[PDB]
Protein backbone atom coordinates (compact mmCIF):
# COMPACT_ATOMS: atom_id res chain seq x y z
CA UNK A 1 0.00 0.00 0.00
CA UNK A 2 1.18 3.50 -0.84
CA UNK A 3 0.13 7.14 -0.70
CA UNK A 4 1.72 9.09 -3.58
CA UNK A 5 1.69 12.86 -3.21
CA UNK A 6 2.11 15.53 -5.87
CA UNK A 7 1.79 19.28 -6.28
CA UNK A 8 4.47 20.73 -4.02
CA UNK A 9 6.78 23.58 -4.87
CA UNK A 10 7.16 27.35 -4.81
CA UNK A 11 4.14 29.62 -4.63
CA UNK A 12 3.82 33.38 -4.22
CA UNK A 13 2.35 34.76 -0.99
CA UNK A 14 -1.33 35.38 -1.65
CA UNK A 15 -1.31 32.56 -4.23
CA UNK A 16 -3.17 29.26 -4.54
CA UNK A 17 -1.78 25.72 -4.82
CA UNK A 18 -3.40 22.27 -4.93
CA UNK A 19 -1.89 19.15 -3.40
CA UNK A 20 -3.03 15.67 -4.33
CA UNK A 21 -2.55 12.26 -2.76
CA UNK A 22 -3.17 9.09 -4.77
CA UNK A 23 -3.89 5.77 -3.06
CA UNK A 24 -2.55 2.48 -4.36
CA UNK A 25 -3.10 -0.96 -2.97
CA UNK A 26 -6.23 -0.16 -0.94
CA UNK A 27 -9.74 1.24 -1.70
CA UNK A 28 -9.78 4.94 -0.92
CA UNK A 29 -13.57 4.99 -0.47
CA UNK A 30 -13.23 2.81 2.68
CA UNK A 31 -11.20 5.27 4.81
CA UNK A 32 -11.14 8.81 6.17
CA UNK A 33 -8.20 10.80 4.79
CA UNK A 34 -6.28 13.71 6.30
CA UNK A 35 -3.62 16.37 5.74
CA UNK A 36 -0.95 17.00 8.41
CA UNK A 37 1.91 19.49 8.01
CA UNK A 38 5.35 20.13 9.52
CA UNK A 39 6.72 23.67 9.33
CA UNK A 40 10.52 23.99 9.32
CA UNK A 41 11.98 23.21 12.73
CA UNK A 42 8.56 22.57 14.27
CA UNK A 43 6.31 19.61 14.96
CA UNK A 44 3.24 18.04 13.41
CA UNK A 45 0.00 20.00 12.88
CA UNK A 46 -3.33 18.60 11.70
CA UNK A 47 -4.78 20.66 8.81
CA UNK A 48 -7.95 18.92 7.57
CA UNK A 49 -9.86 15.66 7.32
CA UNK A 50 -12.37 14.35 4.77
CA UNK A 51 -14.65 11.40 5.53
CA UNK A 52 -16.40 9.16 3.04
CA UNK A 53 -18.47 11.89 1.37
CA UNK A 54 -17.16 15.23 0.08
CA UNK A 55 -19.38 17.09 2.52
CA UNK A 56 -17.82 15.47 5.63
CA UNK A 57 -14.91 17.90 6.07
CA UNK A 58 -13.20 19.29 9.18
CA UNK A 59 -10.54 22.02 9.33
CA UNK A 60 -8.02 23.69 11.58
CA UNK A 61 -9.33 27.13 12.54
CA UNK A 62 -6.43 28.89 10.81
CA UNK A 63 -7.27 27.40 7.40
CA UNK A 64 -11.10 27.53 7.48
CA UNK A 65 -12.40 29.60 4.58
CA UNK A 66 -9.02 29.39 2.77
CA UNK A 67 -8.38 25.67 2.26
CA UNK A 68 -10.81 23.01 0.99
CA UNK A 69 -10.27 19.26 1.32
CA UNK A 70 -12.04 16.92 -1.09
CA UNK A 71 -11.95 13.46 -2.65
CA UNK A 72 -12.52 11.70 -5.95
CA UNK A 73 -13.02 8.03 -5.11
CA UNK A 74 -13.19 7.16 -8.83
CA UNK A 75 -9.58 8.39 -9.25
CA UNK A 76 -8.46 7.14 -5.79
CA UNK A 77 -7.27 10.67 -5.01
CA UNK A 78 -7.59 13.21 -2.17
CA UNK A 79 -7.01 16.93 -2.71
CA UNK A 80 -6.12 19.99 -0.66
CA UNK A 81 -6.91 23.23 -2.53
CA UNK A 82 -5.17 26.12 -0.77
CA UNK A 83 -5.69 29.86 -1.18
CA UNK A 84 -4.32 33.10 0.25
CA UNK A 85 -1.06 31.50 1.27
CA UNK A 86 1.34 33.14 3.71
CA UNK A 87 4.82 32.38 5.02
CA UNK A 88 3.29 30.57 8.03
CA UNK A 89 1.93 28.04 5.53
CA UNK A 90 5.43 26.99 4.37
CA UNK A 91 5.72 23.35 5.41
CA UNK A 92 6.12 19.71 4.48
CA UNK A 93 2.53 18.53 3.86
CA UNK A 94 1.67 14.87 4.51
CA UNK A 95 -1.50 13.03 3.54
CA UNK A 96 -2.52 10.37 6.04
CA UNK A 97 -4.97 7.48 5.94
CA UNK A 98 -7.18 6.49 8.86
CA UNK A 99 -7.65 2.93 10.03
CA UNK A 100 -11.37 3.43 9.36
CA UNK A 101 -14.07 5.51 7.64
CA UNK A 102 -16.02 6.83 10.64
CA UNK A 103 -13.11 8.25 12.67
CA UNK A 104 -10.17 10.31 11.40
CA UNK A 105 -7.29 8.44 13.10
CA UNK A 106 -5.13 6.61 14.09
CA UNK A 107 -3.15 7.40 10.96
CA UNK A 108 -1.79 4.05 9.84
CA UNK A 109 -0.27 5.11 6.50
CA UNK A 110 1.41 8.41 5.58
CA UNK A 111 2.64 9.87 2.31
CA UNK A 112 6.25 10.92 1.85
CA UNK A 113 5.49 14.61 2.14
CA UNK A 114 5.39 17.45 -0.37
CA UNK A 115 7.24 20.69 0.44
CA UNK A 116 5.28 23.89 -0.14
CA UNK A 117 7.45 27.06 -0.05
CA UNK A 118 5.52 30.32 0.19
CA UNK A 119 7.87 33.03 -1.04
CA UNK A 120 8.25 35.94 -3.46
CA UNK A 121 11.83 34.98 -4.33
CA UNK A 122 12.58 33.62 -7.80
CA UNK A 123 13.47 30.02 -8.63
CA UNK A 124 17.17 29.43 -9.18
CA UNK A 125 18.92 26.22 -10.19
CA UNK A 126 22.20 25.14 -8.58
CA UNK A 127 25.75 25.05 -9.91
CA UNK A 128 27.47 21.71 -9.29
CA UNK A 129 31.20 21.51 -8.50
CA UNK A 130 33.41 18.48 -7.77
CA UNK A 131 34.98 17.76 -4.39
CA UNK A 132 37.89 15.82 -5.87
CA UNK A 133 39.60 12.94 -4.04
CA UNK A 134 43.29 13.08 -3.18
CA UNK A 135 45.19 10.66 -5.46
CA UNK A 136 48.87 11.00 -4.52
CA UNK A 137 51.72 8.78 -3.36
CA UNK A 138 51.09 10.18 0.12
CA UNK A 139 47.34 9.91 0.77
CA UNK A 140 45.52 7.17 2.69
CA UNK A 141 43.72 3.91 1.90
CA UNK A 142 40.25 5.48 2.02
CA UNK A 143 39.38 8.35 -0.30
CA UNK A 144 36.66 10.93 0.19
CA UNK A 145 34.97 12.68 -2.73
CA UNK A 146 31.81 14.61 -3.32
CA UNK A 147 29.79 17.26 -5.11
CA UNK A 148 29.13 20.81 -3.95
CA UNK A 149 25.61 21.95 -4.91
CA UNK A 150 25.65 25.75 -4.63
CA UNK A 151 23.21 28.65 -4.95
CA UNK A 152 19.67 27.34 -5.49
CA UNK A 153 16.15 28.28 -4.43
CA UNK A 154 13.80 26.87 -3.17
CA UNK A 155 14.44 23.57 -1.47
CA UNK A 156 14.69 20.69 -2.16
CA UNK A 157 17.62 19.19 -4.03
CA UNK A 158 18.14 15.42 -4.24
CA UNK A 159 21.47 13.71 -4.90
CA UNK A 160 22.34 10.13 -5.92
CA UNK A 161 25.65 8.53 -6.89
CA UNK A 162 26.20 6.41 -9.99
CA UNK A 163 22.46 6.55 -10.73
CA UNK A 164 21.74 4.87 -7.41
CA UNK A 165 24.25 2.02 -7.65
CA UNK A 166 26.37 3.60 -4.90
CA UNK A 167 24.67 4.09 -1.52
CA UNK A 168 27.05 2.79 1.15
CA UNK A 169 29.12 5.52 2.75
CA UNK A 170 27.16 8.37 1.16
CA UNK A 171 26.30 11.42 3.27
CA UNK A 172 24.15 14.17 1.79
CA UNK A 173 24.24 17.14 4.15
CA UNK A 174 21.23 19.27 5.10
CA UNK A 175 21.25 22.49 3.12
CA UNK A 176 22.42 25.75 4.69
CA UNK A 177 20.85 29.10 3.93
CA UNK A 178 23.53 31.55 2.81
CA UNK A 179 23.62 35.30 3.39
CA UNK A 180 22.57 35.68 -0.25
CA UNK A 181 19.19 34.04 0.37
CA UNK A 182 20.20 30.98 -1.65
CA UNK A 183 20.76 27.43 -0.38
CA UNK A 184 23.88 25.28 -0.70
CA UNK A 185 24.72 21.71 0.28
CA UNK A 186 27.35 19.04 -0.33
CA UNK A 187 27.09 15.26 -0.88
CA UNK A 188 30.15 13.12 -0.06
CA UNK A 189 31.09 9.44 -0.17
CA UNK A 190 34.10 7.44 1.02
CA UNK A 191 35.54 4.73 -1.25
CA UNK A 192 38.71 2.56 -1.46
CA UNK A 193 41.69 4.50 -2.80
CA UNK A 194 42.50 1.49 -4.95
CA UNK A 195 39.23 2.07 -6.80
CA UNK A 196 39.95 5.61 -7.98
CA UNK A 197 41.74 4.63 -11.20
CA UNK A 198 39.27 1.83 -11.93
CA UNK A 199 35.81 3.08 -11.00
CA UNK A 200 33.90 6.09 -12.27
CA UNK A 201 32.11 8.24 -9.69
CA UNK A 202 29.23 10.45 -10.86
CA UNK A 203 26.87 12.48 -8.69
CA UNK A 204 23.31 12.84 -10.02
CA UNK A 205 21.79 16.16 -8.91
CA UNK A 206 18.10 17.02 -9.38
CA UNK A 207 16.41 20.33 -8.56
CA UNK A 208 12.85 19.98 -9.76
CA UNK A 209 11.65 23.59 -9.22
CA UNK A 210 14.18 24.59 -11.92
CA UNK A 211 14.03 21.42 -14.09
CA UNK A 212 17.75 21.07 -13.40
CA UNK A 213 19.24 17.58 -13.77
CA UNK A 214 23.02 17.39 -13.59
CA UNK A 215 25.42 14.44 -13.77
CA UNK A 216 28.91 15.51 -12.67
CA UNK A 217 31.94 13.24 -12.92
CA UNK A 218 34.28 13.51 -9.93
CA UNK A 219 37.87 12.44 -10.64
CA UNK A 220 41.25 12.91 -8.93
CA UNK A 221 43.56 15.78 -9.92
CA UNK B 1 -8.02 22.62 21.89
CA UNK B 2 -6.73 19.72 23.97
CA UNK B 3 -3.05 20.53 24.54
CA UNK B 4 -0.59 17.59 24.66
CA UNK B 5 2.69 18.19 26.50
CA UNK B 6 5.54 15.75 26.04
CA UNK B 7 8.56 15.27 28.29
CA UNK B 8 11.49 15.12 28.31
CA UNK B 9 12.01 17.19 25.13
CA UNK B 10 15.22 15.26 24.44
CA UNK B 11 16.47 11.86 25.66
CA UNK B 12 19.94 10.39 25.09
CA UNK B 13 20.46 6.74 26.04
CA UNK B 14 22.64 3.84 24.87
CA UNK B 15 21.50 0.76 22.91
CA UNK B 16 20.02 -1.80 25.27
CA UNK B 17 18.67 0.76 27.72
CA UNK B 18 15.00 1.23 28.60
CA UNK B 19 13.42 4.51 27.44
CA UNK B 20 10.26 6.00 29.02
CA UNK B 21 8.52 8.88 27.18
CA UNK B 22 5.68 10.92 28.71
CA UNK B 23 2.59 12.64 27.24
CA UNK B 24 0.23 14.74 29.38
CA UNK B 25 -3.14 16.06 28.21
CA UNK B 26 -4.79 19.28 29.37
CA UNK B 27 -8.12 17.45 29.83
CA UNK B 28 -9.09 13.82 29.61
CA UNK B 29 -8.81 12.05 26.27
CA UNK B 30 -9.92 8.68 27.71
CA UNK B 31 -7.83 6.17 25.73
CA UNK B 32 -8.11 8.09 22.41
CA UNK B 33 -4.32 8.52 22.16
CA UNK B 34 -1.83 7.28 19.58
CA UNK B 35 1.96 7.37 19.22
CA UNK B 36 4.03 7.98 16.04
CA UNK B 37 7.73 7.60 15.21
CA UNK B 38 9.30 10.06 12.80
CA UNK B 39 12.77 9.14 11.57
CA UNK B 40 14.64 11.82 9.65
CA UNK B 41 12.99 12.50 6.32
CA UNK B 42 10.91 9.33 6.26
CA UNK B 43 7.17 9.21 6.57
CA UNK B 44 5.80 9.05 10.14
CA UNK B 45 4.91 5.55 11.40
CA UNK B 46 2.11 4.48 13.74
CA UNK B 47 3.45 2.63 16.79
CA UNK B 48 0.61 2.49 19.36
CA UNK B 49 -3.10 3.31 19.25
CA UNK B 50 -5.95 3.41 21.78
CA UNK B 51 -3.19 4.20 24.34
CA UNK B 52 -1.97 0.61 24.66
CA UNK B 53 -2.53 -1.35 21.41
CA UNK B 54 0.61 -2.16 19.38
CA UNK B 55 0.16 -1.57 15.65
CA UNK B 56 0.69 -4.38 13.16
CA UNK B 57 4.28 -5.01 12.24
CA UNK B 58 5.73 -2.93 15.11
CA UNK B 59 8.47 -4.62 17.20
CA UNK B 60 7.54 -5.96 20.62
CA UNK B 61 9.98 -3.63 22.37
CA UNK B 62 7.46 -0.79 21.84
CA UNK B 63 4.58 -0.56 24.33
CA UNK B 64 2.13 2.09 25.50
CA UNK B 65 0.20 2.68 28.69
CA UNK B 66 -2.06 5.21 30.37
CA UNK B 67 -5.48 6.82 30.27
CA UNK B 68 -7.18 10.11 31.02
CA UNK B 69 -4.47 12.76 31.09
CA UNK B 70 -1.25 10.74 31.52
CA UNK B 71 0.36 8.42 28.96
CA UNK B 72 3.67 6.68 28.39
CA UNK B 73 5.51 5.18 25.42
CA UNK B 74 8.16 2.63 26.43
CA UNK B 75 11.03 1.24 24.33
CA UNK B 76 12.16 -1.69 26.48
CA UNK B 77 15.63 -2.08 24.90
CA UNK B 78 16.79 0.62 22.52
CA UNK B 79 18.25 -0.17 19.10
CA UNK B 80 20.25 2.19 16.87
CA UNK B 81 17.35 2.32 14.37
CA UNK B 82 15.15 3.89 17.09
CA UNK B 83 16.74 7.31 16.58
CA UNK B 84 13.70 9.48 15.83
CA UNK B 85 11.29 12.11 17.16
CA UNK B 86 8.26 10.48 18.83
CA UNK B 87 4.86 12.17 18.95
CA UNK B 88 1.60 11.57 20.78
CA UNK B 89 -1.75 12.53 19.23
CA UNK B 90 -5.35 12.65 20.50
CA UNK B 91 -8.62 11.98 18.68
CA UNK B 92 -11.02 12.71 21.57
CA UNK B 93 -11.90 16.15 20.17
CA UNK B 94 -11.50 18.36 17.12
CA UNK B 95 -9.03 19.91 16.37
CA UNK B 96 -6.86 16.82 16.29
CA UNK B 97 -3.67 17.68 18.18
CA UNK B 98 -0.12 16.37 18.57
CA UNK B 99 2.38 16.83 21.35
CA UNK B 100 5.59 18.69 20.66
CA UNK B 101 7.70 15.56 20.35
CA UNK B 102 10.50 13.86 22.25
CA UNK B 103 13.76 13.60 20.30
CA UNK B 104 15.52 10.30 21.12
CA UNK B 105 19.30 10.28 20.57
CA UNK B 106 21.32 7.05 20.65
CA UNK B 107 24.37 7.38 22.94
CA UNK B 108 27.09 5.22 21.38
CA UNK B 109 30.76 4.95 22.33
CA UNK B 110 33.28 7.64 21.37
CA UNK B 111 34.44 7.62 17.73
CA UNK B 112 36.99 10.15 16.43
CA UNK B 113 36.32 11.89 13.08
CA UNK B 114 38.09 11.04 9.84
CA UNK B 115 39.07 14.49 8.50
CA UNK B 116 39.38 15.50 4.83
CA UNK B 117 39.97 18.86 3.15
CA UNK B 118 38.93 19.90 -0.34
CA UNK B 119 40.27 22.85 -2.38
CA UNK B 120 37.92 24.81 -4.64
CA UNK B 121 37.58 23.39 -8.14
CA UNK B 122 39.00 25.28 -11.12
CA UNK B 123 35.47 25.44 -12.56
CA UNK B 124 34.17 27.34 -9.53
CA UNK B 125 37.06 29.83 -9.55
CA UNK B 126 35.88 30.93 -13.00
CA UNK B 127 32.75 32.25 -11.24
CA UNK B 128 34.69 34.57 -8.93
CA UNK B 129 34.09 32.65 -5.69
CA UNK B 130 36.07 29.95 -3.88
CA UNK B 131 34.53 27.36 -1.55
CA UNK B 132 36.91 25.33 0.67
CA UNK B 133 35.33 22.33 2.38
CA UNK B 134 36.43 20.42 5.50
CA UNK B 135 34.69 17.08 6.17
CA UNK B 136 34.55 15.37 9.58
CA UNK B 137 33.29 11.85 8.83
CA UNK B 138 31.59 9.27 11.07
CA UNK B 139 32.14 10.49 14.64
CA UNK B 140 30.44 10.64 18.07
CA UNK B 141 29.54 12.73 20.08
CA UNK B 142 28.20 15.53 17.94
CA UNK B 143 30.19 18.35 19.57
CA UNK B 144 33.26 19.29 17.53
CA UNK B 145 35.36 22.44 17.12
CA UNK B 146 36.47 23.25 13.56
CA UNK B 147 38.89 26.14 13.01
CA UNK B 148 40.02 27.50 9.66
CA UNK B 149 43.49 29.02 9.20
CA UNK B 150 44.71 30.78 6.05
CA UNK B 151 48.47 31.40 6.04
CA UNK B 152 48.15 30.64 9.79
CA UNK B 153 45.58 33.42 10.37
CA UNK B 154 42.46 32.21 12.19
CA UNK B 155 39.31 32.92 10.17
CA UNK B 156 36.06 34.23 11.66
CA UNK B 157 32.66 34.87 10.15
CA UNK B 158 33.24 33.34 6.71
CA UNK B 159 32.31 29.69 7.25
CA UNK B 160 29.10 27.67 7.68
CA UNK B 161 28.62 24.18 9.12
CA UNK B 162 26.14 21.42 8.41
CA UNK B 163 25.68 18.19 10.38
CA UNK B 164 23.92 15.03 9.28
CA UNK B 165 21.25 13.30 11.29
CA UNK B 166 22.48 10.41 13.42
CA UNK B 167 23.06 7.30 11.28
CA UNK B 168 20.39 4.66 11.87
CA UNK B 169 22.82 1.72 11.92
CA UNK B 170 26.04 3.00 13.60
CA UNK B 171 24.73 6.12 15.37
CA UNK B 172 27.53 8.41 14.16
CA UNK B 173 27.41 11.94 12.72
CA UNK B 174 29.25 13.62 9.87
CA UNK B 175 29.89 17.35 9.64
CA UNK B 176 30.93 19.78 6.93
CA UNK B 177 32.47 23.24 7.31
CA UNK B 178 32.57 25.40 4.17
CA UNK B 179 34.84 28.47 4.01
CA UNK B 180 33.74 30.98 1.36
CA UNK B 181 36.18 33.53 -0.07
CA UNK B 182 36.62 35.78 -3.08
CA UNK B 183 38.71 34.28 -5.86
CA UNK B 184 41.03 37.27 -5.44
CA UNK B 185 41.33 36.61 -1.69
CA UNK B 186 41.88 32.88 -2.31
CA UNK B 187 44.63 33.55 -4.87
CA UNK B 188 46.43 35.88 -2.43
CA UNK B 189 47.18 33.17 0.14
CA UNK B 190 48.97 29.84 0.07
CA UNK B 191 48.27 27.53 3.05
CA UNK B 192 44.69 26.46 3.82
CA UNK B 193 44.14 24.43 6.97
CA UNK B 194 41.22 22.98 8.92
CA UNK B 195 41.99 22.18 12.60
CA UNK B 196 39.62 19.78 14.38
CA UNK B 197 39.13 19.34 18.14
CA UNK B 198 37.06 16.38 19.29
CA UNK B 199 36.68 14.23 22.41
CA UNK B 200 37.84 11.15 20.48
CA UNK B 201 41.16 12.77 19.57
CA UNK B 202 43.90 12.97 22.18
CA UNK B 203 45.13 16.21 20.53
CA UNK B 204 43.70 18.35 17.72
CA UNK B 205 44.22 17.16 14.14
CA UNK B 206 44.96 19.46 11.22
CA UNK B 207 44.43 18.86 7.48
CA UNK B 208 46.04 21.27 5.02
CA UNK B 209 46.82 22.00 1.39
CA UNK B 210 48.89 24.58 -0.43
CA UNK B 211 47.08 26.43 -3.22
CA UNK B 212 48.66 25.15 -6.42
Amino acid sequence: VQLLESGGGLVQPGGSLRLSCEASGFPLRDYAMSWVRQAPGRGLQWVSTIGGNDNAANYADSVKGRFTVSRDNSKSTIYLQMNSLRAEDTALYFCAKSVRLSRPSPFDLWGQGSLVTVSSASTKGPSVFPLAPSSKSTSGGTAALGCLVKDYFPEPVTVSWNSGALTSGVHTFPAVLQSSGLYSLSSVVTVPSSSLGTQTYICNVNHKPSNTKVDKRVEPK
Amino acid sequence: EIVLTQSPATLSLSPGERATLSCRASQSVSTYLAWYQHQPGQAPRLLIYEASNRATGIPARFSGSGSGTEFTLTISSLEPEDVAVYYCQQRASWPLTFGGGTKVEIKRTVAAPSVFIFPPSDEQLKSGTASVVCLLNNFYPREAKVQWKVDNALQSGNSQESVTEQDSKDSTYSLSSTLTLSKADYEKHKVYACEVTHQGLSSPVTKSFNRG
